[PDB]
RNA sequence: CUAGUAACGGCGAGUGAAGCGGCAACAGCUCAAAUUUGAAAGCUGGCUUCGGCCCGCGUUGUAAUUUGGAGAGGAUGCUUU
């Protein structure tokens, strides 16, 4: 059964076909259906499984069928746990909604707040949300959430790790229950999602597992190379370890799909013949990358972590790892595995800053071998002068560059490892000094004893 | 006048109409 | 960005740096005339978000007034007498506000604001053109000014409606005998 | 009492990095300038009428 | 009294019309630390370091007038002695 | 001392807590 | 009035409304008082009387109605200002309990 | 029926037309006023000038249809302007 | 150091307003029968404090006799921080 | 009209409004706080064949943009002179 014979409204095939996609994947395959009908599901797949689309065609499809418009509020919202996860949501909506006329929107964290409440006022349709910034935009801000007919809960066990317990249960509190739609999609059943479940679906779900079991998980036949570098000499790090070890097979990995979209314009003013992998291009065109590049001997795809999850990485030579990763049992474990590639002699390294030596530790802790690479000083092309003019007299790759330095600043501190990987060890003159910039861009970081006789409060009413 | 009043009396001027019975 | 910093500097004027600059500008200002001339306003984020402009036809004067009793009180402000004095001394220019400059035991320090209607620089432009017309002829006489429109109670609300549109005119309205054709 | 004291540096005494200012930079700081550009027009205008 | 649909409104772009910017409390810092202290402000700080915190919330009550601008004007000086010894 | 492998690390006042009359939460300072 | 009966308390006006109950907590710990009687207005014209202990004692509100001070000419009457009063109480504040937590305050 | 209860929705028949409004045995003056009305109206179309033509022309004849490659070039394209602008003023133009 | 500063200075002179109308001249005049960034010192209050505020400011150089002192009091504590 | 109402008073003499509602007429705006900074683009004079020359004012701020039921900046594609 493929994606033709489900039917669907001309507006929702139209866009589905602009993409590629025909043969249903599995989950998409039988879990649209149960929620086209009203029923809520449980599934429990993997990230990159195609579960992105299987929730995005119930909420897009009950949008057109119900009509909503900017004065509606909002109709669906996907509760996602970090920023860049969202943006990969955002992106293929957008492929969805391109012959509708509703509206999608995201709300992330270190993002502007204010210009956040002010699209959320006008009107947004299908809203994509981290837990946190949710949270404070449903207790702060003016905007009509009371017509939400589903709610979708995207990785529910990646939430409740990070630590937005205290929120999800809040959001149930807050949004309305009666004829509502839910979703919860995760990995792996812990007694916590169990509870989650319990709270926010309806009494019957309908429940799936595809659930990969045979988790090949080896601490021994696995080997993670490192480089130490200075924070202001990454990219140049990256830029002669790419020219040199050009005509060779080299998949690099980034944290932000901005930072993707900056380095992949730096390099071809650079002149270096580089292939981008990112959330804004069109998906078809992404599927043409993708293919050209496995079926090539040589050359470089630059994509995020994210999307390189769903994403059979195909016979490798070098595992780049720029930015720190997201998951790093995902990291470790299985594109270490995809590293050594069956029979190929392949290595994957990780960059890591004087500020990031606390990760070795974490690797002698698991018992997982290591390889240092070291660079000469005179290996490094010092191209700091050329790019600094760049990014000074153009303004589009000046646009680029701020946004990939916050993109990059914000997933920084939107780390699980928080001990390894936080910023305020980070020096924001060296990071932006890496980006382009003479002096750095502004972000933001951040982004017991009581009154006397003072007694909790008995009741009235407050907002 | 102003520069800023005289833009918008440009592209905005008072319009001739009237309304049936 | 300087005037920023300026209106901070002019909020916090009993601090250290700012009354070492009112006491020896005040030793200065009392040996001058009493209707001097200013250059310079000694406060210029205060001219400027009052209406000065550093054009010609702007013009700057310094006034001490005697500060004190007229128990009989003077309902006219100490403001008042100063914008009175210049306009009586400059009587070609028209006053447009004024502010507080410094203090002593014995007088008060004002700055005013002056615009020539006569200058070809006030006549061309349209933020400054109203007051060329005949009818802001000496404003200060009449309670026309920032420190008029306060003793003149014009402000709205219940707290005053007695002074809302003109005292005067008010007690008219409310003493007159109104009859009509078909009583 | 001591009369007069000294001043101590509570808060110019650490040093951020990054401008105060978030506000995205016009593009009119990256191109020609427009305003020459018209007075330039002006004076082939001038010197086309002779 | 009469039951009415109610609408959720656009924010007010009037709302806290003070000064809540990052840049404004740059300002309002800096500011400060180039003036100083005002006479009755020395008097607070100087018995806020020797520890009679009431002696210094009541004389603030005297000069300033309402209780909360004494607490107001002791929790900024008090945050000025915090701040004089962390550079210190 | 990282016991777990790649997890975080786990990681005053003024008056006494009693219980009020209503089986709530009152302080003595 | 009350106050020149009470050589033992301090005055003071101006309270902000805006401000928390419990803050005339923080005003009379730094005032040195264990005792408050506050006077609330309502609209200039609605007397409501306070009496608490204020680290951790109860609280009652009233409301005055029929005030009638030393100023009216009609009380003829006089005592030692500061002197110590003879305290007389009722049955009915004897008995019933509410009345008898006021009776303490 | 109706879903969800908008009364603006039983009214109706993200940006509107600014300058204009698109409208879709009588008096004889009334008759007049509706011929003025919808009388055909003189376009008076708008022409680039000589020198935009002449940029245009440069660009062209060097880069040709590929509009990318115009918006990324600093010395045909000083004011770095967004290939869909210049998509836009060609098609004015009547270059491709 | 006065001297040296004001070697470097002079030669990042602003274009006065003479040369500056030959120099509009000049192309004016080839558009009837190409240029980088111009380097000039800036000036003025609220355009030096702005740029300061910016971190756009290499050097800040100030004078010691404004008249009303209060519009260069702040600058060398601005600058310092 | 409210209304001789509320409110104040040798509470005697007295004093004495306003919101709402019905009409008449209706119309909205300018600044200061921003870096034009890839170009003081602004303005008074007085010399002219008048077509455009200098002098001065002004960066301690003259134009443009903007004035918080807002706004700016990028992008975006229609609509206006």
């Amino acid at each position: 059964q493929e994606f033709s014979e489900l039917n669907l409204s001309e507006k929702t095939t139209k866009a589905i076909a602009e993409m590629g996609f025909t043969k249903m994947t599995e989950i998409q395959r039988r879990a649209i259906p149960p929620a086209l009908a009203g029923k809520d599901v449980l599934g429990a797949a993997k990230t990159g499984s195609g579960k992105t689309l299987a929730f995005l065609i119930p909420a897009v499809e009950m949008l057109s069928s119900l009509r909503f418009k900017p004065r509606n509020g909002t109709g669906a919202i996907v509760v996602t746990p970090t920023r860049e996860l969202a943006l990969q949501i955002f992106g293929v909506a957008r492929e969805l909604m391109k012959y509708h006329s509703q509206t999608y929107g995201v709300v992330i964290g270190g993002a502007n707040r204010r210009a956040e409440a002010e699209k959320l006022g006008k009107g947004v349709n299908l809203l994509i949300a981290t837990p946190g910034r949710l949270l404070d935009h449903l207790q702060n801000t003016p905007f009509v959430f009371k017509n939400l007919k589903s709610l979708i809960i995207d990785e529910a066990d990646r939430i409740l790790e990070i630590g937005f317990e205290d929120e999800m249960r809040q959001i149930v509190k807050i949004l309305p229950k009666e004829d509502r739609q839910t979703m919860l999609f995760s990995a792996t059943q812990t007694t916590k999602v169990e509870d989650l479940a319990r709270i926010s679906l309806r009494p019957g779900p309908l429940y799936i597992n595809v659930d990969e079991e045979k988790k090949y998980s080896t601490v021994e036949g696995l080997e993670q190379g490192y480089v130490v570098v200075e924070a202001d000499k990454r990219f140049l790090l990256l830029f002669s370890f790419l020219k040199k070890m050009a005509k060779k097979k080299i998949i690099v990995f980034f944290s932000s799909c901005n930072s993707v979209k900056y380095y992949s314009e730096l390099l071809q003013y650079i002149d270096l013949p580089v292939l981008d992998l990112h959330g804004k291009q069109k998906q078809q065109k992404r599927t043409n990358t993708f293919f050209e590049f496995c079926n090539a001997k040589s050359g470089t795809l630059i994509c995020t972590d994210v999307a390189a999850r769903g994403l059979d990485i195909p016979q490798v030579d070098w595992i780049v790892q720029f930015d720190p990763p997201d998951d790093p049992r995902d990291y470790i474990h299985r594109v270490g595995r995809t590293a050594r590639g069956n029979n190929g002699k392949g290595r994957s390294l990780l960059f890591l800053q004087p500020c990031e030596l606390g990760f070795l530790a974490h690797l002698k802790a698991a018992k997982v071998p290591v390889v240092e690479y070291d660079f000469p000083k005179n290996k490094i092309l010092n191209v700091q002068s050329q790019l600094e003019k760049l990014i000074s007299t153009n303004y589009y790759l000046n646009q680029s560059a701020k946004e990939g330095y916050r993109s990059y600043i914000h997933a920084y501190a939107s780390h699980s490892l928080r001990s390894v990987f936080d910023v305020h060890k980070l020096d924001l003159v060296k990071v932006a000094k890496s980006f382009g910039f003479s002096t750095p861009p502004r972000v933001d970081i951040t982004l017991g004893r009581r009154a006397y006789g003072s007694q909790p409060r008995q009741g009235g009413r407050y907002k | 006048v102003l520069e800023k009043t005289k833009k918008r009396l440009t592209h905005f001027p008072q319009r001739k109409y009237a309304v049936k019975a | 960005g300087a005037l920023k910093y300026l209106e901070e500097l002019s909020k916090k004027k009993q601090s250290d740096v700012v009354r070492f600059l009112l006491r020896v500008r005040c030793w200065e200002y009392r040996q001058l005339n009493v209707i001097h001339r200013a250059s310079r306003p000694s406060r210029p984020d205060k001219a400027r978000r009052l209406g000065y402009k550093a054009k010609q036809g702007y013009v700057i004067y310094r006034v001490r007034v005697r500060r004190g009793g007229r128990q009989l009180k003077y309902q006219r402000s100490l403001r008042a007498t100063a914008e009175e004095r210049v306009g009586r001394r400059c009587s070609n220019l028209r006053v447009l506000n004024s502010y507080w400059v410094n203090q002593d035991s014995t007088y008060k320090y004002y700055e005013v604001i002056l615009v020539d209607p006569n200058h070809k620089a006030i006549r061309r432009d349209p933020r400054i053109n109203w007051i060329c017309n005949p009818v802001h002829k000496h404003r200060e006489c009449r309670g026309l000014t920032s420190t008029g429109k306060k003793s003149r109670g014009l402000n709205k609300g219940h707290r005053f409606n007695k002074t809302r549109a003109g005292r005067r005119k008010t007690w008219k309205r409310h003493n007159t005998l109104s009859l009509w054709r078909y009583r | 009492e001591d009369p007069y004291p000294d001043t101590v540096e509570w808060f110019t005494s650490v040093e951020e990095k990054m401008p105060l200012s978030a506000a995205p930079e016009p593009k009119r700081r990256f191109i020609p300038s427009k305003n020459e550009a018209k007075q330039i027009m002006k004076l082939v205008r001038a010197i086309r009428e002779g | 009294g009469h039951k009415t649909t109610r609408r959720v409104l656009k924010e007010r772009p009037s709302r806290r019309k003070g000064a809540q910017s990052k840049r404004t409390q740059f300002v309002r810092s800096l500011i400060r630390e180039v003036a100083g202290l005002a006479p009755y402000e020395r008097r607070v700080i100087e018995l806020l370091r020797n520890g009679k915190d009431k002696r210094a919330r009541k004389f603030s009550k005297k000069k300033l007038g309402t209780f909360g601008r004494a607490k107001r004007k002791c929790e900024e000086l008090q945050r000025i002695i915090a701040e004089s010894r962390r550079a210190h | 001392e990282i016991l777990e492998p790649f997890v975080d690390p786990p990681r005053d006042r003024n008056y006494r807590i009693e219980k009020d009359a209503n089986g709530g939460i009152r302080y003595v300072y | 009035d009350l106050a020149s009966m009470l050589p033992h308390g301090r005055k003071d006006a101006k309270f902000d409304t805006k401000s928390r109950l419990y803050e005339l907590c923080e005003l009379a710990e730094l005032y040195n008082c264990n005792n408050v009687l506050f006077f609330e207005a309502r609209k200039g014209k609605d007397l409501y009387m306070w009496f608490s202990k204020v680290p951790n004692g109860p609280t009652v509100k009233f409301y005055a109605q029929n005030l009638h001070t030393m100023e009216e000419l009609h009380f003829q009457g006089n005592c030692l200002k500061g002197s110590r009063p003879i305290l007389s109480f009722d049955a009915a504040f004897e008995q019933e309990p509410y009345l008898k937590v006021i009776k303490e305050l | 029926s109706e879903s969800d209860a908008v009364p603006q929705q039983q009214q109706q028949e993200n940006h509107i037309r600014q300058h204009d409004l698109e409208l879709e045995s009588k008096p004889e003056v009334l008759r007049a006023l509706e011929r003025e009305a919808t009388r055909p109206v003189e376009k008076t179309v708008r022409h680039q000038s000589e020198r935009e033509r002449e940029w245009l022309q440069r660009l062209v004849d060097k880069h040709g249809d590929d509009v990318a490659a115009m918006a990324r070039d600093r010395k045909l394209n000083p004011y770095q302007q967004t290939a869909s602008d210049i998509k836009r003023r060609l098609k004015k133009a009547g270059l491709l | 150091l006065a001297a040296q500063a004001f070697k470097l200075l002079n030669k990042y002179r602003p274009e006065t307003k003479q040369e500056k109308k030959e120099r509009l001249l000049r192309e004016a005049t080839a558009i009837k029968e190409v240029s980088k960034k111009p380097y000039t010192v800036k000036y003025g209050l609220n355009h030096v404090v702005g740029l300061i505020e910016n971190k756009k400011a290499s050097l800040v150089l100030i004078a010691n006799d404004v008249d009303p002192i209060e519009l260069v009091v702040f600058l060398p504590a601005l600058c310092r921080k």
